[PDB]
Parts: structure tokens; sequence; C-alpha cells
RNA sequence: UCCUGGCUGUAAAGGAUGCGGGCUAGGUGUCGGGCGAGCUUCGAGCUCGCCCGGUGCCGGAGGGAAGCCGUUAAGCCCGCCGCC
RNA sequence: CGCUAUUAUUGGGCCUAAAGCGUCCGUAGCCGGGCCCGUAAGUCCCUGGCGAAAUCCCACGGCUCAACCGUGGGGCUUGCUGG
């Protein structure tokens, strides 16, 4: 139904859009680990239809910024938004706007275009299951003054982290994690970007064939 | 599914890295993969079959 | 042995470098003159031209892009395009042709050929962002950063640039099997040079 | 030194006024007809003790660890929370 | 001045890994460095190391395969009992069986897994992951 | 304020950056020594290149709140002292 | 007490935000290049004698369950000592 509904009224402008409209590329994993540029949010609307439901579109922050022209001062809105399916795909965006609606829509489109793919597993000394309910190993991210360290935890231990990270990890599909932070967490933008980069850096650790079985590692969607 | 691996070093390619890939110019049978860091730092590469040994 | 006699190579001046150098180019230098000028080796040029010929022939002609901000390399690019089918951009390379689909001449190619990776630093960046291989003509003072195939040659002189692009077009055709063999490429090298 | 006094068998929450937690607990209280939050909290505490014991015992070496694993599983069986072919996870 | 050559060997390996080298040279050699490299090869973290005889104190040539994230020396060399390895695992490594603590024992140099199999302790000298 | 012989022990006494060792692209200048090539008015002379050690400018990866630093680190490791 | 990585072994900082003595020599202490032989003080394993009971964790049993009490298994006493 809605698949073709959206596909019909979309006229592509890029080669990736054209391939996704035709049907050469059918799965979401086919666009990622090649140096493709992603300039249309319709690609992601079509391949990941879960990122249009309101349940998957957290608005994280609204800020009121000021510019001086006295002259009189001019008021603007900055919006920070996250989107994602709860099975391995999350993105984050910022939007300028003169009105909050404009800001929000721009932020969500930039979030769709800034989409990544993560890994999941179990690497805690206290569960040793082989199911993907957490992260498989410990990772570190940074932005500005904020430093985030994410550690694997056991089942039933729900997201021991600040709220911004709670939302981002929920959307990425993580259920259990321990955290250490350093710096100024009250800058929501930088706290969020640090968590996002920590999740991205799950793909920069080198592993071996046995680690996959040992930790139940999963790249993207499960099952 | 599978995850590709750089040919100069041996590290997995990340999702939104500025990496590239192409077919060995001399042979035509293999696919050379190159990661962002190796490209910006000019790390040399050597084809597995022939050994043409380019940048 | 050679795609064109050593006499012709040295007449054009493909082997003349500059008073500067770099560690990335140490493979490709042969000798420093007494006046402090560096000289390249033409055998590696010949080899890399053959290899690049094969590589480009393995592509589709309408997705190939050549560029030359430098003035003594515009007509060679133009004629390379006319012959192979490859798109050409001699003048300026408006920023955004590869990253902004609201411009008028917006395209996304599958391979890019650069005349000088310093003068052509805009298109290089955009190509890096879109994720395609890069062939480049490199001199001594150049770095091999974000360059996937490098041809050593003088990238300053009209005669040298004309000769190089002529050779490269002929190799593309030979490897695409549109000329049963060389000697059947009756276009003069004068037609590639820049008039006065 | 000092002698030990008797201590509570329930733990209170870290923040009192969080909306998600309040909603969850309101639903539970209403549906199981509990009189206070103390009861809910003491059952939560029971569960947390079981979990902590399992976490401690999981990947441990020695004779007493094995004995205590078997004791924990027998107790959960006898209480009606796990079957017999149950593992510690 | 020069105080510890093992630490230097391992820091050199880490930095050359980070920027993508293939062969690395370690100028003051030692038998501890030999044994640590032997353990690393057995566990698959390097390839084909060899020893070279200068007249002073040999050199070690090592080949890399892009498998090391971090390698380092453990200073001070803490003493550890057979029943107290998990604390240090948690302190130095990112997951429960991921990497190796290199231990020196009266029976020789080995990993903490081998050491636990044998039921012996010793001294901590390196971690690799 | 200078000279002879003594006291005082202070400064934006500032690279506002404690000292030693190993590793992580370089380019272009300049001072001292050495080697190799060419020129030479045959000069302890001129030009080009390479090794060592000093002293500057620029800069990719990287680092940092940023200004900026960047093999003369404000990077990663091994040490010791002083201070908040 | 925690919050507080605002005392930092784990685990902080000192160009411009608080913070490198004006510079050097060197005493104690701390840190110290490579190989062979010995020793066994530190270090590791195994076994004997000690570290009162109460208090801590687990199971079972007796008070309507529970708190409490009892019967057993471990731990605690930061360690000491003979081989
Ligand atoms: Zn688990
Ligand atoms: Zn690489
Ligand atoms: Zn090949």
């Amino acid at each position: 139904e809605i698949a073709q509904r959206v596909l019909e009224e979309w006229e592509p402008k890029t080669k990736l859009g054209r391939l996704v409209k035709e049907g050469q590329i059918t799965d979401i994993h086919e666009i990622f680990r090649k140096g493709y540029q992603i300039k249309e949010p319709e690609i992601v609307d079509v391949l990941l239809p879960e990122v249009n439901l309101r349940e998957n579109q957290e608005v994280l922050d609204i800020a009121l910024t000021v510019r001086m022209t006295d002259s009189g001062r001019r008021i603007r809105f900055r919006v920070l938004a996250a989107v994602g399916n709860r099975d391995g795909y999350v993105g984050l965006g910022i939007g300028h706007g003169r009105e909050v609606g404009i800001a929000i829509r721009k932020a969500i489109n930039y979030a769709k275009m800034n989409i990544i793919e993560i890994k999941r597993g179990c690497g805690s000394w206290e569960c040793r299951c082989r199911r993907p309910h957490s992260i498989p190993f410990a990772v570190e991210g940074k932005e500005g003054s904020v430093r985030v360290k994410l550690m694997p935890g056991p089942r039933g231990l729900g997201l021991v982290i600040g709220d911004v990270g709670k939302k981002i990890l929920t959307l990425a599909g993580v259920q259990d994690v321990w955290s250490q932070t350093l710096g100024e967490t009250r800058t929501t933008v930088n706290f969020a970007k640090a968590v996002f980069n920590a999740l991205y850096n799950t793909n920069r650790v080198a592993i071996k064939p046995e680690d996959i079985e040992r930790y139940g590692i999963v790249v993207g969607r499960a099952m | 599914f599978e995850v590709p691996v750089c040919t100069s070093c041996g590290k997995e390619i990340t999702p939104r890295e500025h990496a590239t890939h192409f077919v060995c110019p001399n042979c035509g049978e293999a696919i050379i993969w190159r990661c962002e860091s190796c490209r910006v730092l000019s790390v040399p590469y050597k084809c597995p079959k022939c050994g043409w040994e380019g940048p | 042995e050679y795609l064109v006699p050593l006499d012709q190579y040295l007449a054009a001046g493909v082997h003349i470098g500059t008073q500067q150098k770099t560690k990335d180019m140490k493979k490709f230098i042969y000798r420093v003159r007494q006046d402090g000028l560096y000289v390249l080796d033409v055998r590696k040029t010949d080899e890399r031209l053959r290899v690049a010929g094969k590589f480009l022939a393995k592509f589709d002609p309408e997705s190939i892009l050549a560029v030359s901000v430098r003035l003594y390399g515009q007509r060679p690019v133009k004629k390379f395009g006319e012959v192979t089918g490859a798109k050409a951009i001699p003048g300026r390379f408006l920023p955004g042709t590869m990253t902004n689909p609201q411009v008028k001449n917006f395209i996304e190619p599958d391979v890019l050929i650069v005349t000088d990776p310093r003068a052509d630093h805009q298109a290089l960046k955009e190509a890096v962002e879109i994720g395609i291989p890069i062939v480049a003509l490199v001199d001594t003072e150049n770095f091999l950063s974000y360059v996937d195939i490098a041809i050593p040659t003088n990238n300053k002189g009209r005669k040298a640039l004309a000769l190089i692009y002529w050779i490269l077009a002929r190799e593309v055709l030979y490897n695409r099997k549109e000329i049963e063999s060389r000697e059947d490429f009756k276009i003069p090298v004068e037609d590639f040079e820049m008039r006065i | 030194g000092d002698p030990k006094r008797q201590r509570k068998k329930y733990e209170t929450p870290s923040h009192p006024w969080i909306k998600e937690r309040l909603d969850r607990e309101r639903v539970l209280k209403r549906n199981y007809a509990l009189k206070n939050k103390k009861e809910l909290w003491r059952h939560e505490t029971q569960l947390k003790e079981f979990r902590r014991r399992a976490r401690r015992l999981l990947a441990a070496r020695g004779k007493q660890a094995e004995i205590e694993r078997q004791q924990l599983l027998q107790r959960l069986y006898r209480l009606g929370l796990l079957p017999a072919d149950a593992v510690l996870d | 001045t020069l105080l510890d050559p093992l630490a230097n060997a391992l820091s050199h390996i880490t930095n050359s890994e980070r920027v993508g080298k293939k062969e690395v040279y370690i100028k003051p050699a030692s038998k501890l460095i030999g044994e640590v490299l032997r353990v690393m090869l057995e566990n698959g973290y390097i390839g084909e190391f060899e020893l070279i005889d200068d007249g002073r104190a040999g050199i070690y040539r090592v080949q890399l395969i892009g498998k090391i994230n971090k390698a380092g020396a453990i200073k001070p060399r803490f003493p550890v009992k057979a029943r107290d390895y998990e604390k240090w695992e948690k302190r130095f490594l990112p997951a429960f069986e991921f990497g190796i603590l290199i231990v020196s024992t009266s029976q020789g140099v080995m990993t903490h897994k081998e050491a636990l199999e044998k039921g012996i302790g010793g001294r901590l000298i390196a971690y690799v992951y």
C-alpha cells in the first residue's frame, strides 16, 4: 500500500534514487559501506518505512537563538532531532528555522540523510548469553568537551545513562548498557553527538571469526 | 551479509567512510578496496593476484 | 617498447620537472640536474599510460569526466572528450556540480581525470565526497593524496599535455576495439594543442 | 564499635517524580489492588536480589558456587517461577 | 634515559598500526620481547617476526596484519594470584574473552588462560587487544 | 648613571610552555662541520645535491573550549621534581 | 556518606581560565641498557597450626507466613607462623 503510495509521487534526482525507484537496490544494507552520497530522504523512507511513524521520531531539543541588527534583535529556532528503526539504524540532525515547524521538518530530513548502521551483541562478564540485547564491547565517543564511554551490561539492566542517550539507544535498538561520562552534559547537542559517535565506532574495532559466535554479533537487522 | 576489507591494510570498511573500490587495471579479475585514511595518507597497495603495486 | 619514440617524448618535454620535489614522488624521479632541476623516468610514464588506457576502456564513455583549470590544458581535454565521448570541463568548475542537484549542469560520474591535483582541488574534493576513483597527472611538487592512479609527467607544458592526452585517447580506443590496431588513428597531435 | 539494627527489606526509588515510572506503577497498583507502594517495592526488591545472585554466580569457580547455583534454581522452581530444565540465564 | 624497552616496542607497534604500516623494526631486542611476540603470534595478532644480529644487541623485524587495536605494557608489574584475574581483565580489556593478559610465571611467559588452566599466578607485564 | 671593593637577591627575570628517552608525512629557507659532483678570475672562491647538529616559516593526518599547536607538539608511551 | 574525576592508586589538572621555582650544580630517596652462572629475600603453588562468639550470604526446619530462633555450608578478622 504505502510503499507504492510514496514511490509513485517521488521523482528522483540522483543515481541512487533512480536505482531505488527501479529496484536494482532493494535492501537497506546495500547503500552503506560504499562511498555513496545520500542527498534524498525518500531513499530512506522507501527502504526503511519504520522512520515515518511518530513512535520513531524523537525531538530532542528546541533552542531559541538571537542575532543583533539594531537595529532590533532577530529570533531563530534551532532544533535537534533523532530518528530510527529499533533494529540497528539511527540518525541525528539539526535544523535552523524561523518557525518551529520549519526547524523540525528540516531537522528530521537531515536526520534521515545522516543514517548509520551499528553492531549489537553481548560482551558482559555477567550474562554471556549470545543474544543481541546490548553492545558487544566497550566504545568511546567525543564531541566538544563531552566524553562518553559505553560498556556492555546484562539483561534486565536498562540503560544506565542520561535521557538523551536513553532515547538515542532506544531508537538504535539497545536495551542494556552502562555508561561513564566526562565534560559538560548540559550541552544537549554535544552529548547527543558523542553518544552517536560512540555507537558509530562499534564498526572500527577489529575482530576475528570466533568473536562473532562468542558475542552473538549482528550487523544491522537481526534474524 | 558480508562486510568488505581494505587491500592495503586489513581493516573493515565503515558505513559512511569516504572509501572507494575499483577493478585492478592490469588484471581485471580482482576488486581493490581503499579506505579513507590510506587514501589521504597515500598508503601503497598491491594486487593479490598479479602484484602490480600501485598507490 | 614504447607507445611513441623516446625522441618524441624528449622533444615534448614529458621528462622535465621543477626545482621542487616530494617524498611521494621519489619512486618516479630518475636524476637531479646540476642546476637543481629534477628529471623523471619515461619508462614508468609509458607503463602507467598503458595501465590507465586499459582501466578507462573498462568503463562507459558517457560517464567519464576530465578537467583542466590551467590554460594550456583546455583544448586537449576538449578533444579527448570529442573523441572518447567523455564529458569535459575546461574553465572553472563551479562549486556544486557534483554535490548540489539544484544547479543546471549537475552530473555524477563514475571516474574522474585530473590534470593537476592542486589547481583542480575543488573537483577532487567533490569526487572524494561522492566516492569514485581518481586518475591524476602528477609532477614532482605534487602529493599523491586522494589519488588512486597516478601518471608521472610534466603537467605544465602545452606540447607535453597534448602528447599525453593524445596517447591516452588512442589507448582507450585500442582497448575498446574501435581501431583494429594502432597506425589507424589519423588525428594529428597539432589538433590537441592550444593555439596562439 | 556499634551493634547492627534491623533494616528494611525494600528499597525506595532514586528520583520521586518521573512520569514513565509513575505511570507503570500506577497501572500495577490499580490492577493488582495493592494498598501502598511499599508492597510493590518489596516484590521488586525480591526480584532484584535473585538477579544479583545470578549475576555474581555466573562464571565463577569453586565448589560453593556450584552448590549455590543449584540452591538458587531449586528455590525458584519450588516458588513457581522457573521450570526444572531451567538454566541460570 | 632508556628505562624500559618492552614499553617502547609496544607503543611503536600501536602507532604504526594506527597509521597503517606493514613492517616494524625494534632496535634493542630482549628475550622478554621475543617471548611476548611468540605469544602474540600464537594468538594471531602479528605475522612472521625474525631476529637480526647487529654487533650490539639485535634487532627484531615484525610484520603486521591489521589486527591490533591497542597494545601496551603494564607498569608496575603487579603480582596476581590464580583466583584474582577477573579484576585485571575488567581493568584492562573491553569484553570477557577479548584480548590477552600476558603473565610471567616461574614456568615461563604465557597468557592468563593457560595460567588459569595450570592453576598458577605470577606477574603482569602486558596486555594486547 | 662611570671606576675600585662589598651588600641587597628582586622583574611581563615571558616561549606567560620543568628536565631526560622512544615512536607518529613532510616542504621551503638560513648558520657550522663533512662528503660527492660540476664551474672557476685558481681565491680560506661560486653553484647543485646528500649526512649530522643548531635556528626560523608553512602545513596533511592528529590534538584542542577555541584562539591555535602540529618530529624545535599544546599527540601516544616510559620516568623523576615543583605547583593548583 | 554519596552527588564530586571539587583530592584524582583505579581516575584530575598547570601557553591564554587557579597553577612550571629566575637559572644551574648536586645530597638522601625514587627510577634505571644487553648476555651467562649461582642464590632463593621479594613473588607463585601445595600442605600443617592460629585468627572467640555475635554480626554478613545461602538452603532447610520451628513460631498462621514473615521479622525472629535453630541446624548445616561458606565468608569476615586488612594478617601471623612451621614445612
Ligand atoms: Zn547477555
Ligand atoms: Zn586502509
Ligand atoms: Zn591485479
